[PDB]
């Protein structure tokens, strides 16, 4: 929504702290898997 | 004026009334006759008395007379602190100091004599609310601890890194 | 925002502070933002 | 409910929140839940004034709501907010939040140790004494400044390692109440 994300089940405000978190504990493994080199 | 302006000349003398420190209980004949609404119509004059008079917050009727309510106003330092005392342990919460400026003339002799045992609240119209101040469990911290706490995020984290924080350490 | 934040200011005003910074980064990567106003230099043109 | 719970949400919101923090989880200390209107008309705040603590509450999880539906005596649809403390996540989240401060202060304490020693008075930029060899020119026979070409000072150092200290460790002693009810609420 504009530059900010949702998320709904039941609906609350995904701010960039929260997905930082999420992503920062993402494996490598996970990486390839998404198609990111880790380094 | 004769339907709206006459009971509110009324209802505005009795309660302007009151402030002038006549405490003692009043008759719609006294009333009348102080506002001159004497040919107001029989049928208002009793719904005014079995009505206006009695529904009003601030009026009782008292040995068939009404009156100012002499106990719920506060028009004294032990009175004041009692009224937040009682409602605090009741956990009524606070009372605006309006209702005890109108109460107590100058009220703020009495609440600047209790002080710190007065706990004001401005809310957004900028009226100020009275609270207590029960020293039962009281903490304060210096503005640096206070800096400090403010610093660190609580919402924006996941319940399992809130639990995992305690682990981390092995408990 | 940082004031604001360090001040612990409410988390409403934090929050239009956030989305407006928000706006800015954009801004500065991208104007033609979809749903958002283009920004100008305050003088009608728009800021490459 | 032991006593110990009710008196460590009292002395953290007391010592870190304002009195209308207090005076609002008082009310949900004192009885377990209470509905936000009843909550309202008992503060008389506004809305938005209980609700922004309520917010507050809700960020650090101190206190937990449910919604409560019922149908009025004419037949209009009602519903009720429930809002409640929650001593589990308000132990755990203040345990973190102490653990938190526990890691800046110890990034405190670290970069009291880090900190720079030499300075120039010209661009008031401190050196640290490793630059020491750098910054001494023999030519000279003293620590100058490469970008202000001017005296380096070094004495001063001592200022920042005493000042430091006095704040963070006075940290420590103020927070022994709130240890105390920790260490009696722990199990
Ligand atoms: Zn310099």
């Amino acid at each position: 929504s504009g530059l900010e994300l949702y998320a709904e089940w039941k609906k609350i405000l995904l701010s960039p702290e929260r997905v930082h978190e999420i992503f920062k504990r993402i494996s490598d493994e996970e990486c390839f898997v998404l198609g990111m080199e880790p380094r | 004026g004769y339907k709206f302006g006459v009971l509110a000349k009324i209802v505005n003398y009795m309660k302007t009334r009151h402030q002038r420190g006549d405490t003692h209980p009043l008759t719609l004949d006294e009333i009348l006759d102080e506002t001159q609404h004497l040919d107001i119509g029989l049928k208002q004059k009793q719904w005014l008395m079995t009505e206006a008079l009695v529904n009003n917050p601030k009026i009782e009727v008292i040995d068939g007379k009404y009156a100012f309510k002499p106990k719920y106003n506060v028009r004294d330092k032990k009175a004041l602190l009692r009224l937040l005392d009682q409602h605090d342990q009741r956990g009524l919460g606070g009372i605006l100091l309006e209702d005890i400026e109108e109460a107590l003339p100058n009220s703020q002799k009495a609440v600047k004599a209790l002080g710190d045992q007065i706990l004001f609240v401005n809310r957004p119209d900028k009226k100020k609310i009275l609270f207590f101040n029960d020293k039962s469990c009281q903490f304060s911290v210096d503005e640096e601890f206070q800096k400090l706490w403010r610093s660190v995020t609580v919402d924006s984290m996941d319940e399992e890194k809130i639990e995992e924080y305690l682990k981390r350490q092995g408990i | 925002l940082r004031r604001n934040e360090q001040n612990g200011a409410a988390a409403h005003v934090i929050a239009e502070d956030v989305k407006l910074l928000q706006f800015h980064v954009a801004t500065m990567v991208d104007n033609e933002l979809p749903g958002l106003p283009r920004a100008m230099q305050k003088s009608g043109r728009p800021l490459k | 409910v032991p006593a110990a719970l009710k008196r460590l949400a009292k002395y953290v919101i007391r010592g870190f929140y304002g009195i209308e923090h207090a005076l609002a989880l008082d009310i949900l200390i004192r009885n377990s839940c209470v509905k936000e209107e009843d909550m309202l008309e008992l503060l008389k705040f506004d809305r938005k004034q209980l609700r922004s603590v309520l917010n507050n509450l809700k960020g650090d999880k101190f206190i937990k709501c449910r919604m409560r539906v019922e149908t009025a005596a004419d037949g209009k649809t009602t519903r009720h907010n429930y809002y409640f403390i929650n001593y589990r996540t308000l132990v755990n989240v203040v345990k973190y939040k102490l653990d938190h401060m526990r890691r800046r202060i110890e990034t405190d304490e670290r970069d009291s140790t880090n900190r720079a020693s030499f300075k120039c008075p010209v661009c008031s930029s401190t050196f640290t004494d490793l630059e020491a060899n750098q910054l001494f020119d023999p030519m000279t026979g003293t620590f100058r400044c490469t970008f202000c070409h001017t005296e380096v000072e070094e004495d001063e150092s001592a200022m920042p390692k005493k000042d430091a200290r006095t704040l963070l460790a006075r940290f420590n002693e103020q927070i022994e109440p709130i240890y105390a009810l920790l260490r009696e609420t722990e199990d």
